[PDB]
């Protein structure tokens, strides 16, 4: 499960400077708690008010 | 397998086997602890290297004694 | 800097966001510098400046002479285009299809 | 060290035969393409200032020098890039425990192998018996 | 996406990473910080009002 998620989020780990250093049991627990989402046009995600919680 | 939580909530609730348990159960090895050791080739290597062979001491020597510092 | 500068309208006709494009004229047009080790070193460094005009665009100009004439000219003539790219107006629109083509979900 | 080695490509540029060796002609031929026509005397001056053999021509170590002196990295680099070069004995941009261990003994502070290692792991993060320039630059700072 | 909580957890657990994580990690845009501008249209009405009084 871990290993797919991982594949899942290759296009963050590889791409941004921040995951380069990090460690693979720490990609791992990451990859566990990370989410992905397919916003249409014209449709917005966080809106003036709402909680900045992630 | 057990989770750590659970079973620490049944060694308390039975506090008279904790004890027992601690006394019998030896790990066949604990993921905790580092294991201190070199490889062969590398040894080889360094034998190797020793019969072919202090100005910038100063920025490492900074280093190691903070190193130094940290161990006690 | 070439800074080819371009306002851009909105579906509602008025103008709302900015573009200006850069390159690089640090070898083409004329040598300064307030420190350096020396002149050919300087030119050097321009050079590595000035890659992505004078390395793919104008790469049959380095044999010709006179680039300022139809080679850095040339070279303004893509932000030209830009110009024309550069109005698609920021705006909420159907997907662009060439015409001699019919859709797949048509009616 | 890393961005000098994509320089090359404008040296492939400026060679117009292509033998690894910038002729007189060819800088001049493309000063014209520039839009600029100095005499043949300054191109030779500027040859002999930078090439260090003086054949009438210089290859790219040559160059490399030249590049290096106009570089100018800051004073916490050049310490940090000094000390990086100095651990690692070979130069590949990773520093082993054995190397380590071989450039303490070379200092004469002398230590034991465990502690050499649990010195490593603190350094490293990704966890692969090596460290890299941002893993190095962790102990400097702090 | 990747919600605070667990990646606050994810930090703890790996003491090491955190400070390079922060060191790395340039927000594109903070969702937290206000910005301060004025509309053209408004300063042009300002200034035309400038001359009245």
């Amino acid at each position: 499960r871990a290993d797919i998620c991982v594949h899942l989020n290759r296009k963050v780990f590889k791409e941004h400077p921040a995951f380069r250093l990090a460690s693979d049991g720490c990609l791992r627990a990451l990859a566990m708690e990370f989410q992905t989402v397919h916003c249409a046009p014209g449709d917005l995600i966080y809106h003036a008010g709402e909680s900045v919680d992630s | 397998v057990i989770k750590r939580d659970a079973l620490q909530k049944v060694l308390e609730f039975y506090t008279a086997f904790s004890h027992s348990f601690s006394r019998n159960l030896i790990l066949t090895y604990n993921l905790r602890k580092r294991i201190v050791f070199r490889k062969i080739s590398d040894v080889k290597r360094e034998e190797e290297e020793r019969m072919k062979r202090l100005p910038p001491d100063h920025p490492v020597r900074r280093l190691f004694q903070r190193f130094r510092q940290q161990k006690e | 800097f070439f800074v080819k500068i371009a306002p851009i309208r909105n579906e509602q006709d008025k103008v709302v966001l900015f573009l200006c494009t850069f390159s690089d004229i640090t070898a083409f047009k004329q040598p300064i510098e307030d420190d350096s080790c020396k002149g050919w070193g300087k030119f050097a460094r321009l050079t590595r400046a000035l890659t992505s005009s004078r390395g793919v665009l104008q790469q049959l100009a380095p044999s010709v002479q006179k680039g300022e004439n139809v080679h850095k000219h040339s070279r303004l003539a893509e932000v030209l285009q830009l110009g024309s790219d550069i109005l698609p107006q920021y705006k909420q629109e159907a997907p662009k299809t060439p015409p001699h083509i019919i859709l797949h979900y048509c009616v | 060290e890393e961005q000098i080695a994509e320089f090359k490509e404008a040296f492939s540029l400026f060679d117009k035969d292509g033998d690894g060796t910038i002729t007189t002609k060819e800088l001049g031929t493309v000063m014209r393409s520039l839009g600029q026509n100095p005499t043949e005397a300054e191109l030779q001056d500027m040859i002999n200032e930078v090439d260090a053999d003086g054949n009438g021509t210089i290859d790219f170590p040559e160059f490399l020098t030249m590049m290096a002196r106009k570089m100018k990295d800051t004073d916490s680099e050049e310490e940090i890039r000094e000390a990086f070069r100095v651990f690692d004995k070979d130069g590949n941009g990773y520093i082993s425990a054995a190397e380590l261990r071989h450039v303490m003994t070379n200092l004469g502070e002398k230590l034991t192998d465990e502690e050499v290692d649990e010195m490593i792991r603190e350094a490293d993060i990704d966890g692969d018996g090596q460290v890299n320039y941002e893993e190095f630059v962790q102990m400097m700072t702090a």
